[PDB]
């Protein structure tokens, strides 16, 4: 139900392009889903402890500002994604 | 096997 209309900033947009998403405006749900696919396809999660993402050597690490994080860190994830987009004035 | 928020990616 995360329907917030958003326009990713250049870094986030580059990440989205990696999984085939080239539009400029998204729902938050879409951004979140595509970032999950990004992590999957770049194989940035630990194969033995899959909630751990190791992003130091990936562009994702520039977004999050840390070398690693857990998918359990929901507030941090949301926070870092929102700071990398602009919420659209006209919602809906 | 990668779980993320509302979704599962293997």
């Amino acid at each position: 139900e995360q329907e917030t209309l958003v326009r990713p900033k250049p870094l986030l947009l580059k990440l989205l392009k990696s999984v085939g998403a080239q539009k400029d405006t998204y729902t938050m749900k879409e951004v979140l889903f595509y970032l999950g696919q990004y992590i999957m396809t770049k194989r940035l999660y630990d194969e033995k402890q899959q909630h751990i993402v190791y992003c130091s050597n990936d562009l994702l690490g520039d977004l999050f500002g840390v070398p690693s994080f857990s998918v359990k860190e929901h507030r941090k994830i949301y926070t870092m994604i929102y700071r990398n987009l602009v919420v659209v004035n006209q919602q809906e | 096997p990668f779980e993320w928020l509302d979704w599962e990616f293997x």
